């Protein structure tokens, strides 16, 4: 459950 | 009269000392300027005309000047970043932060456009015009009870150079900075023209790429259901930044992710990963990634929306890309899902669409996907099903691709494919 | 965009 940006 | 002059012409009016010949001569270079087939910034610029220009921002006295200088040099402005540079070297910006004063509104206008392309450069440019104090010259323009009764052109610069100050990361703009410029910002995310629009959003948009404590000073200011009833606008290029917005918006904690979900957004889902823009697919999907990966009650409310169909049909059939973001969504949702979440997902059809791309050329999502079977495994062996989806991934062509896969270059890959092997075939 | 070149007025 690892959120991730761009 | 002004028109098709040379460069060696304009030297020699701007260098006559008559005003009004220096006048005609600085018309003459905004109209080579103003010219798409390649303008001769470069010719403009080794002639040493931008100081020239820059003082003749100063002629109170000649606002004609004023303007025609303005506009040259804007259009110097809006280059490369070493034409930036020379406008930036010759006094330009306090000399415009000056002009944004003028009782002509073409002249303030023509300013706020220049600074636009200047701050646009990047973060060092957008910093020394802050610092110069830009700031509240700006937003006192927009110091009306009514943003309707300004000229749509001139709403429309000042909001686009407003969304060029909160633009650029590395670092993003001062804190200060951005407080003071939020508020005016909501009331423009308020206005109803579609490019007032489309840039407030871009701006909210940059305000929210960061950490979450950026993203808190955006949320706090009660924004996210304008952006999400904008996000269900007909505009593309409105829904394009709303969407970044939100996207950027549920990156940070599940408290931040949780405002976007009960202003309704999950409701817009089924258009958006649906939608004819790969772009908008794609942004939606990771979207959807970001609010898979948060708590169990929110993992629920996607599947209430309706929304793992969706997804099914985003990993069948979509734009590599999309169906990348998609295998995340799906790796998140296992990862934190109860084991009748995982159980719906699967009786929703995820199987086979995933296992169809472990046949992608792209080392990253086959780890992706096989973390993914991984964990619906584990909600197997909780129900002692485990057999259930050996059969299943054996009967839609899964087995021989996690077979083939132990013999692949990545060490990961070959390690969790012969570990579910092992394990269960 | 970043920066946009005015054409005419």
């Amino acid at each position: 459950p690892v959120k991730k940006e761009k | 009269g002004t028109v098709n002059w040379s460069v060696e012409d304009i030297v020699k009016g701007i260098n006559s000392n008559n005003l009004e010949s220096q006048l005609q001569a600085t018309q003459a270079a905004r109209k080579l300027l103003s010219r798409e087939k390649q303008p001769p910034i470069d010719n403009i610029i080794r002639a040493g005309l931008i100081p020239k220009f820059v003082s003749f921002l100063g002629k109170t006295d000649c606002s004609p000047i004023q303007f025609e200088s303005a506009w040259a040099l804007t259009n110097i402005a809006s280059g490369t970043s070493e034409q930036t540079k020379a406008v930036v070297d010759g006094g330009a910006i306090p000399a415009f932060i000056s002009l944004l004063a003028s009782p002509h509104a073409h002249i303030s206008e023509q300013a706020v456009w220049a600074l636009g392309n200047i701050a646009g450069d990047g973060s060092a440019f957008r910093d020394l015009v802050i610092k110069h104090g830009a700031i509240d010259p700006l937003l006192a323009l927009l110091a009306v009870p009514d943003l309707s009764t300004l000229a749509c052109g001139y709403l429309r610069n000042l909001t686009w150079t407003l969304s060029n100050l909160c633009r650029n990361k590395n670092p993003a703009p001062p804190l200060d900075a951005v407080e003071q410029i939020l508020p005016t910002l909501v009331r423009l995310l308020h206005h109803n023209d579609p490019e007032v629009l489309a840039d407030s959003c871009w701006a909210i948009s940059y305000l929210t790429d960061g950490p979450n404590e950026r993203i808190e000073m955006v949320v706090k200011k009660g924004v996210v259901p304008q952006l999400v009833k904008l996000l269900g606008a007909t505009e593309l290029p409105i829904v394009t930044p709303a969407l970044r917005a939100i996207g950027n918006i549920v990156t940070g904690t599940d408290e931040q992710t949780q405002k976007v979900i009960d202003a309704g957004a999950l409701a817009v889902f089924p258009s958006l990963l649906t939608n004819p823009k790969t772009n908008i697919q794609k942004e939606a999907t990771w979207t959807m990634s970001n609010i898979t990966a948060g708590r169990q009650d929110q993992i629920q409310q996607v599947v209430n929306h309706g929304l793992v169909p969706f997804l099914v049909g985003v990993l069948s059939k979509a734009d590599f890309k999309t169906q990348k973001e998609a295998a995340w969504a799906i790796t998140n949702y296992t990862s934190g899902g109860t084991v009748e979440q995982i159980v719906y997902l699967v009786h929703c059809g995820i199987i086979e669409p995933l296992m169809n791309l472990l046949s992608a050329k792209d080392t990253k999502i086959i780890q992706v996907i096989l973390d993914a079977i991984s964990n619906i495994f584990q909600a197997a062996e909780k129900l002692g099903e485990t057999e259930k989806l050996s059969i299943m991934i054996e009967e839609c062509g899964g087995l021989d691709k996690i077979e083939a896969l132990q013999r692949h270059e990545n060490e990961s890959v070959y390690k969790a494919s012969l570990n579910l092997i092992e394990k269960y075939f």
